[PDB]
RNA sequence: GUGAAAUUCUUGGACCGGCGCAAGACGGACCAGAGCGAAAGCAUUUGCCAAGAAUGUUUUCAUUAAUCAAGAACGAAAGUCGGAGGUUCGAAGACGAUCAGAUACCGUCGUAGUUCCGACCAUAAACGAUGCCGACCGGCGAUGCGGCGGCGUUAUUCCCAUGACCCGCCGGGCAGCUUCCGGGAAACCAAAGUCUUUGGGUUCCGGGGGGAGUAUGGUUGCAAAGCUGAAACUUAAAGGAAUUGACGG
């Protein structure tokens, strides 16, 4: 943010990413954070949208048919 | 556009620069993923169609 | 043992068994 | 469906009505002016088809084209040699409307 | 014993059913075991609602949601706690658990 | 030009969604997506009368 | 009477060059020495000359096929494909 | 259930308890059998001739109008079909499921129901030599099947 | 109930039963007299015909086979016959 | 990338963002105690090709049927052979971690394989751990398909048809809830009921636990293996369903 407001730029669009793919969809646990920061540190926000990769089908997801065995 | 939906986007590819203007013209259009995922529901059938023209 | 690797052992003991057979 | 019309009206064309098998008795009765329907396997060599027509031209009598060849035109006709060129003297099933 | 009628699935005139892999742990899974949770969650936490829409250049935006639905084998749901056990006569019925809209 | 002004406000799947109801009842018909497959040569003149008169 | 259990036309070759050797050549030989249809005639004589030369006795026609079969699999999915690409080359 | 399916269907046609001709009918027996002769010289056959003339004609039943069955009657004026109708069909079944056969070799699916197909052709085939409409040495080949029907 | 009657069921359920399941079968099909516009001669229609029906005066259908009835071409009057 | 790390990639621009290109897989969400199929199994659009159940039927034949040793077709995955292809994943293998050890679980890479065509193999907790055909014996609400009948609403049109809902009936299905029908060792099952009040037809098949699905013979297979299949000897229990308690990282 202080970036951008030196550079001179005020308002962001919002792109929301999590891994995607074959992989996870729910974004991790810093996009709350670093969105709320963004507001907080006076830069402007617009549009907000998820652009997480979506497959309409994947190739096979790694960890083999037993998953991760934990 | 002035009042009109806001799940629509546009592609807008810039062809020409002259001076300090990018001109842009139409590339394509998408709905918007939130949009696409509401309009999902279960119980219900949905049609899909394709056409190169 | 599980039932499956008590098969396998004997599945590998009849291979030796019958190699020694073809032997003579 | 129009194949599998013209094999059952060729059929009871067959056992019915009076035909002819084969392409020197078909040019024959062509030329006595007999024949009211002439099929050609697709089959057939492209002189002889043409030469067929021409005959069927000059004798103002139908040409139809089997989709087939000529062993399935045998078939259709219920034989078991191949028939490359029939003629039909009368049909006795309105094959061929009056 | 026979714990389930359903043996723990919703396959009934079926012969196979194409697997899936869990969120959690990427194990194969069949589609009606699988243990699933349509999650439809607003894209900013309700803690930092007041602070995206202060800052927001729009004045009548509303925020987007973020549909995810995810699919869990019975050990990662259990483990998770999205389900529990429950007694010989309470296994027998089907209603999801309230809303709780108060 | 006249097809990206009559997708604009969605026309197209209005119109469709007026006809399918003869078959089955439909809701929430849209143009999902357009993409631009091929373009023609790029002729400046056309490009300044999208964007100017 | 049956005279063969199982090696059929590679009888000829007695005990050598391997049985998977002589099995995989079998299949080969019999569609080599084979008859086929001819599509121009209907008669089942067109047969190899020489490798990929194929010629029918009656019509005397003579096609380009496949070294052992009279076409190969490549060349009718090639057949087709062009076909395919004819049509929409044109309208 | 079905011989060679496992359905257990009830569709069927529920005949009335009276046999009598309905007074409305004016078509005589003569008249009926006129009717099966034109319609068996344009080739149909005995299903189709009684769908007929049930649909266009008004008779319920050709037994109840005429005393004889439409087999009955074609054999006796002597345009009976050489083969048994249900019989023919079966052939014309197998032969087009052999000729899709030849040409798609991995349709199992095909294969499978050309095997039930074919067995039902020699059972009833058994059945016709039994009762002798058949000659006694009539056997169905799969290689000469093909120019018998359609 | 233990003492339904069998042996005299009402014209109702009578009806409703499947045309086997009856007390005695009963088809549920009849004929019926169809008259076609501009033409004088009537024709006697199976209500549940496969075929489509054409007046002998006029190249015209009277029905058109469906899965269970016979749809009547629009404009074409019909009685039943002897109910 | 993980619990933490590390192996690994990175000022040679790695990751990230943008625009393109190529390849091979895979057909999300819609997707259901929904459908079809003999099972195995089957989900992008469109076309072609045959096939099929159910329904409708006042069509036809007239007992042509049910179950079936021998025999035959199909038969997940893995595996085998030949030819293409090889993106991802990933047996074997290598390394990093963890550990007392760690040939593992976790991580990085990665061969065969996974994909397609042709040919084998014929096995799965191939499961409903539940033969097929037929009859009878409760209730209820749904759902799928077909047919039939009805207030109304909706789509075009000027009206009926025809679609979409609504309320019913019938038949064939996938199931569900409930019941002192009855059965059962019980769990439970409207079939696993109509069984000492024992007989509808018919096929396969079990005889305490081990030895053992082993040895040998035969037979099938390229192989792996499949089918058929003992005995000596050993043992007083092994098992099933429920109850109480104890224990649970
Ligand atoms: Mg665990
Ligand atoms: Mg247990
Ligand atoms: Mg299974
Ligand atoms: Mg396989
Ligand atoms: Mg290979
Ligand atoms: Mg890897
Ligand atoms: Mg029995
Ligand atoms: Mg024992
Ligand atoms: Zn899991
Ligand atoms: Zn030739």
């Amino acid at each position: 943010a202080q970036r951008c407001k030196e550079l001179g730029i005020t308002a962001l669009h919002i792109k929301l990413r999590a891994t995607g793919g074959n992989r996870t969809k729910t974004p991790g646990p810093g996009a709350q954070s670093a969105l709320r920061a963004l507001a907080r540190s006076g830069m402007k926000i617009g549009r907000i949208e998820d652009v997480t990769p979506i497959p309409s089908d994947s190739t096979r997801r790694k960890g083999g048919r037993r998953g991760r065995r934990l | 556009q002035n009042d009109e939906v806001a799940f629509r986007k546009f592609k807008l590819i810039t062809e020409d620069v002259q001076g300090k203007n990018c001109l842009t013209n139409f590339h394509g259009m998408d709905l918007t993923r939130d949009k696409m995922c509401s309009m999902v529901k279960k119980w219900q059938t949905m049609i899909e169609a394709h056409v190169d023209v | 043992m599980r039932a499956k690797w008590r098969k396998k052992r004997m599945r590998r003991l009849k291979r030796k068994r019958r190699k020694m057979r073809q032997r003579s | 469906k129009s194949l599998e019309s013209i094999n059952s009206r060729l059929q009871l064309v067959m056992k019915s009505g009076k035909y002819v098998l084969g392409y020197k008795q078909t040019l024959k009765m062509i030329r006595q002016g007999k024949a009211k329907l002439v099929i050609l396997a697709n089959n057939c060599p492209a002189l002889r088809k043409s030469e067929i027509e021409y005959y069927a031209m000059l004798a103002k009598t139908g040409v139809h084209h089997y989709s087939g060849n000529n062993i399935e035109l045998g078939t259709a006709c219920g034989k078991y040699y191949r028939v490359c060129t029939l003629a039909i003297i009368d049909p006795g099933d309105s094959d061929i409307i009056r | 014993t026979k714990k389930r009628r359903n043996n723990g699935r919703a396959k009934k005139g079926r012969g196979h059913v194409q697997p899936i892999r869990c969120t959690n742990c990427a194990r194969c899974v069949p589609k009606d075991k699988a243990i699933k949770k349509f999650v439809i969650r607003n894209i900013v936490e309700a803690a930092a609602v007041r602070d995206i829409s202060e800052a927001s250049v729009f004045d009548a935006y509303v925020l987007p949601k973020l549909y995810v639905k995810l699919h869990y084998c019975v050990s990662c749901a259990i483990h998770s706690k999205v389900v529990r056990n429950r007694s010989r006569e309470a296994r027998k019925d089907r209603t999801p658990p309230p809303r709780f809209r108060p | 030009k006249e097809v990206v002004n009559k997708l604009i406000p969605d026309s197209i799947g209005k119109d469709i969604e007026k006809a399918c109801q003869s078959i089955y009842p439909l809701h929430d018909v849209f143009v999902r997506k357009v993409k631009m497959l091929k373009k023609p040569k790029f002729e400046l003149g056309k490009l300044m009368e999208l964007h100017g008169e | 009477a049956k005279r063969t259990k199982k090696v059929g036309i590679v009888g000829k070759y007695g005990t050598r060059y391997g049985a998977s050797l002589r099995k995989m050549v079998k299949k080969i030989e019999i569609s080599q020495h084979a008859k086929y249809t001819c599509s121009f005639c209907g008669k089942t004589k067109m047969k190899r000359r020489a490798v990929g030369i194929w010629h029918c006795g009656s019509c005397m026609k003579t096609v380009a096929g496949g070294a052992w079969t009279y076409n190969t699999t490549s060349a009718v999915t090639v057949k087709s494909a062009i076909r395919r690409l004819k049509e929409l080359k044109d309208q | 259930g079905r011989m060679h399916a496992p359905g257990k269907g009830l569709s069927q046609s529920a005949l009335p308890y009276r046999r009598s001709v309905p007074t409305w009918l004016k078509l005589t027996s003569d008249d009926v059998k006129e009717q099966i002769y034109k319609l068996a010289k344009k080739g149909l056959t005995p299903s189709q001739i009684g769908v007929i003339l049930r649909d266009s004609h008004g008779v319920a039943q050709v037994r109840f109008v005429t005393g004889n069955k439409i087999l009955r009657i074609l054999k006796s004026k002597g345009l009976a079909p050489d083969l048994p109708e249900d019989l023919y069909h079966l052939i014309k079944k197998a032969v087009a499921v052999r000729k899709h056969l030849e040409r798609n070799r991995k349709d199992k699916d095909a294969k499978f129901r050309l095997i039930l197909i074919e067995s039902r052709i020699h059972r009833l085939a058994r059945y016709y030599k039994t009762k002798r409409v058949l000659p006694p040495n009539w056997k169905y080949e799969s290689s000469t099947a093909s120019a018998l029907v359609a | 109930p233990l003492a339904k009657d069998l042996l005299h069921p009402s014209p109702e359920e009578e009806k409703r039963k499947h045309k086997k399941k009856r007390l005695v079968q009963s088809p549920n099909s009849y004929f019926m007299d169809v008259k076609c516009p501009g033409c004088y001669k009537i024709t006697t229609v199976f209500s549940h015909a496969q075929t489509v029906v054409l007046c002998v005066g006029c190249s015209t259908v009277l029905c058109q086979p469906t899965g269970g009835k016979a749809r009547l071409t629009e404009g074409c009057s019909f009685r039943r016959k002897q109910h």
